[PDB]
């Protein structure tokens, strides 16, 4: 009886066996719904597309996301979710299955509550295990002290664990990642006269973010060599032809995760997030985890990330200690590859909640059963 | 425990119209 | 109105008949204007004879082309709205983005006004001068484009999926002429 | 040195002088070419005419607007506007006077360029300023905090201002006002038998539904009204004498701006739009907003729409609170008038955009010291 991973992720769904390298199912988490009259009678017309068919057709479709900075709101969407991503996808009976989800931390506990009961009732297991995605990637790493800075497309949270430890005090949330980067790159690029209003468009600019963005060293000498000189701007070719030529916006992007406060959140970088949650660490471990810190999520795939992760905490930290930013060139998948690792161990099989303790305990056992 | 391990589409419709005139 | 220009005058409602004939049988779409002008301007090899049911013979020149020009142009009949390749271009833009490739290569023509024999590379010229230069204008030009109309009803006719969309007399009975601008487009 | 007000509006210019009541020039933004033969040799034949002349020769003119959705595209009509505006209606020297300019929010830049650029060289002046129109109209309202929909003749924006700090993030900007609901009118007028197809039948469809049309405050009894009984369709005549009736269309009209979705726009009513532009602020200040909706712009004087406004925000927000829709009478020239108020500020006098300043910083100035 083999097992699933299936990181439900705000943006990228991504889904494979136990023990696997590579995910097999990775698909962005829309579903689309026809919003024009049809008027081709016969054909087969489905109400709702979701995944890759969603994608595809995007440009007569209004696209949902069901999960947004980590909480699902629509359960109706979610369930279509997990139906595609099982009976599609992977192709697999979850009957026959375990499963392996993947939660921020600081949810809400209805939240878990609901993941417990549909997947408990609807989609019916063997057992499943929610599991925080930060461990998932100091998995992965194969590391056992460091902190994980997991950045997806709508949760950026600092979990630091040392020897084997969490520090749930020490665990932080950050509603900022992808997708606000995505909606903020639209602002800006309003201004060199290209207009994206659309939830199609959502697509485009995620894409334009995913191909042609990146993290500046420094942001100010980016600031002036951009306005200064016109090297650093770059041609996209949208999907109707037309050619935009975008410059500053590569870096201007990014770099709300290192201020916030260009979306007007009060709450301060990723890296003072991370410094801070040194600090609220023990004084003995701090040696550990200045040295072992990993990032993962899709949203640090952007190339000048690392250096400036080390720059900004060289500078936070005392000068006498060496930092070092554990970036792997597969870590878009390392909360998967992690699960997967998890799902293999013989430790793992004694902690699977099993569908004889949920109806002996409710939907509350996951509470208690999990972290 | 030691227990229970020991248990353990336009084109083909429109095609089709064509070919009946 | 151009036909008077070389002697010949058409007025009731029966010569509109042999006009539409000359104009079905001899005019075509010039692909590019002004070298049509300059060339029939130059040398008389465009001019072609037509015969009159009394027997008379009439001999057009640039009329061929500059007839079908005005669906390109209706500026030549005093309207103020734009040619048919502007209005399918202003049309794709009036679309969503991501579906505009697939409107640029799925052009379709039907109807009558499409038989003359240069209109489906001018029209391809124009939409290549509109579109932007990486793009593939694919203009599809049937030759039983006359009769498509007629054609697509027969095909829908013929579903069995259409069946349960006909408004029957009941329902009309009840609702009035009133229930085909909510069951139909 | 009194100063100038210059909405460029979308759809009507409207210039004056500060410290008045009543906006001294208001005329659509219009140019108009010939598109017959002149046969008529000599007596004044213009090759364009730029306003007024353009809307009463009309006839015999394609009319161009030089602004479509905050945008200038035509720049050489655009000067033609300035031109008449200033020597003709007006009949001021330029040079004589500071003169500020309004503009809708997340404008292109370089259009704001183009207008520093155009009114610094050609119209050069002793000073100019760009400004948000909402901000206008708060001042107009006169008071302190609000949230503003103004819905011109291109452009729909929400904007929340807090104690004179507006909010960025939270503004929120919607391509659907007067010239779509003209358009809407002509796609809907063809169903009753009246075909309007030129430029010059544009003046009329938009007087149609200047005169006759307003909002429903219950659409679908509207309906029911409209479809039983004939007491809701009017007559209007047309300059040929003919005499139309309408009746549905009076209410179908306006909805638009309430269902986006008529137009194949995918995105949600004004109130909608409101609603969400208070729920991105922060939440100690909401209840303000609540009792402060401003609603100004030409397209706000449907003889229905505050209290339309009211139910729909009502319905929205929770019952525990006051929807107070502030709608005053002369809301058409009220960010004219906001101009009135502000260019008449002594305390304004310190931020206008210098003659010496754009000399010495390029055109770069309008970024730094326009909001
Ligand atoms: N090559 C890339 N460059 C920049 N950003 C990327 C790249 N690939 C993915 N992303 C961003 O990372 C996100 C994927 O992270 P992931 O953890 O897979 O999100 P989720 O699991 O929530 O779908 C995407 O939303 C995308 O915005
Ligand atoms: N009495 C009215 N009733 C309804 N709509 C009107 C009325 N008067 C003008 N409008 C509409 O308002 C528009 C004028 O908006 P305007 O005041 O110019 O705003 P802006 O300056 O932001 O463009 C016109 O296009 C017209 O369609
Ligand atoms: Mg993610
Ligand atoms: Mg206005």
């Amino acid at each position: 009886t083999t097992a699933l991973v299936c990181d439900n992720g705000s943006g990228l769904v991504k889904a494979g066996f136990a023990g696997d390298d590579a995910p097999r199912a990775v698909f962005p988490s829309i579903v689309g719904r026809p919003r024009h009259q049809g008027v081709m009678v016969g054909m087969g017309q489905k109400d709702s597309y979701v995944g890759d068919e969603a994608q595809s057709k995007r440009g007569i479709l209004t696209l949902k996301y069901p999960i947004e900075h980590g909480i699902i709101t629509n359960w109706d969407d979610m369930e279509k979710i997990w139906h595609h991503t099982f009976y599609n996808e992977l192709r697999v009976a979850p009957e026959e299955h375990p499963t392996l989800l993947t939660e921020a931390p600081l949810n809400p506990k209805a939240n878990r509550e609901k993941m417990t009961q549909i997947m408990f009732e609807t989609f019916n297991v063997p057992a499943m295990y929610v599991a925080i995605q930060a461990v998932l990637s100091l998995y992965a790493s194969g590391r056992t002290t460091g902190i994980v800075l997991d950045s997806g497309d709508g949760v950026t949270h600092n979990v630091p664990i040392y020897e084997g430890y969490a520090l749930p005090h020490a665990i932080m949330r950050l509603d900022l990642a992808g997708r606000d980067l995505t909606d903020y790159l639209m602002k800006i690029l309003t201004e060199r006269g290209y207009s994206f209003v659309t939830t199609a468009e959502r697509e485009i600019v995620r894409d334009i973010k995913e191909k042609l963005c990146y993290v500046a060293l420094d942001f100010e000498n980016e600031m002036a060599t951009a306005a200064s000189s016109s090297s650093l701007e770059k041609s996209y070719e949208l999907p109707d032809g037309q050619v935009i030529t975008i410059g500053n916006e590569r870096f201007r992007c990014p770099e709300t995760l290192f201020q916030p406060s260009f979306i007007g959140m009060e709450s301060a970088g990723i890296h003072e997030t991370t410094y801070n949650s040194i600090m609220k660490c023990d004084i003995d471990i701090r040696k550990d985890l200045y040295a072992n810190n990993v990032m993962s999520g899709g949203t640090t795939m952007y190339p000048g990330i690392a250096d400036r992760m080390q720059k900004e905490i060289t500078a936070l930290a005392p000068s006498t200690m060496k930092i070092k930013i554990i970036a792997p060139p597969e870590r878009k998948y390392s909360v998967w590859i992690g699960g997967s690792i998890l799902a293999s161990l013989s430790t793992f099989q004694q902690m699977w909640i099993t569908k004889q303790e949920y109806d002996e305990a409710g939907p509350s056992i996951v509470h208690r059963k999990c972290f | 425990r030691k227990q229970q391990l020991a248990e353990e589409c336009v084109i083909d419709a429109l095609l089709a119209d064509i070919r009946k005139g």
